């Protein structure tokens, strides 16, 4: 139940 | 400037039950975490699927300590590596993206200590991580102080109260914000005659006897974090222990144990200043 974080850091 | 929090110290305000471990120098059943009361504290957090891993602390602007288990654990094929995770530090709530109050940091390299032993009791589980660039402190995000010999041999005794934090398991639900509890450290007798696993020095326990009445303990999600002691002498936080092992979480006759952080300093130092 992770809220999504930015896919900025994800990249 | 490690250990003294922004929100606390530096403000002359005391949390709400630090005095009890003051008193003292003569999660499941914790609370919930004021707000900055640990700075320290770090979530690791896998990006596919998003989900927490383990707890973990801020000691510098660049460097997070965490239990070397929580990378690699043969056992159940967890084998980690930097493009695996985040680090997010600043956090309360276990799962919002805390918009404008947490950080997320990449990672540059992990170190784990050369012999950890995850094949027989977790002897030396403990591993650093360099981050891709420094944070920046804030009100909820500061370092806590590594321990000296000293500090250590005044501070780590029976009977002495240290903290442990973390958004794992409240039950062998996990919480909404981190959690907290104020654990006595035990005597090592009482930490052996507890657990058919061979205890090691690099390693102490912590819990309630089942007479003493109070309980508390860590739990599935919380390895890693820290075990957190105030120094009466300068008034500032230091880590003793990485949350490393337990059987079960708050049996009566059973202890968690935790890394002997100060037992593993010259490792620590030997990879802060040979790697930044
Ligand atoms: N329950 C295992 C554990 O805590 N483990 C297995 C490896 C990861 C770690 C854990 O989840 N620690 C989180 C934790 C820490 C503490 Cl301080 C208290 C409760 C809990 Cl669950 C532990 C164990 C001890 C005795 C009998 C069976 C299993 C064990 C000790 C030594 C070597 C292997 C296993």
């Amino acid at each position: 139940d992770f809220e999504e974080i930015p896919e900025a850091y994800l990249a | 400037d490690c250990g003294l929090r922004p929100l606390f110290e530096k403000k002359s305000l005391e949390d709400k039950t630090e005095r009890e471990l003051l008193e003292s120098y003569i999660i499941v059943e914790g609370s919930d975490a004021e707000i900055g009361m640990s700075p320290w504290q770090v979530m690791l957090f896998r990006k596919s699927p998003q989900e927490l891993l383990c707890g973990a602390s801020l000691i510098s602007d660049r460097w997070v300590l965490t239990a070397a288990h929580c990378l690699l654990y043969p056992p159940w094929d967890k084998n980690f590596t930097e493009n695996d995770l985040l680090v997010r530090i600043g956090k309360h709530s276990r799962t919002r993206y805390e918009r404008n109050i947490e950080k997320i940091s990449m990672l540059e390299k992990i170190y784990i200590h050369p012999r950890y032993n995850w094949r027989e009791n977790l002897d030396r589980d403990i591993a650093l991580m360099k981050l891709k660039k420094p944070v920046a402190f804030s009100d909820y995000i500061h370092p806590v102080c590594l321990p000296d010999r000293e500090t250590a041999a005044s501070l780590l005794q029976a009977g002495y109260k240290g903290r442990v934090t973390g958004w794992g398991n409240l039950k062998e639900g996990q919480p909404s914000v981190l959690q907290v509890v104020n654990l006595p450290i035990v005597e090592r007798p009482v930490c052996k005659d507890s657990t058919r696993i061979r205890i090691t020095d690099n390693m102490f326990c912590a819990g309630y006897k089942p007479d003493e009445g109070k309980r508390g303990d860590a739990c599935e999600g919380d390895s890693g974090g820290p075990f957190v002691m105030k120094s009466p002498f300068n008034n500032r936080w230091y880590q003793m222990g990485i949350v490393s092992w337990g059987e079960g979480c708050d049996r009566d006759g059973k202890y968690g144990f935790y890394t002997h952080v100060f037992r593993l300093k010259k490792w620590i130092q030997k990879v802060i200043d040979q790697f930044g």
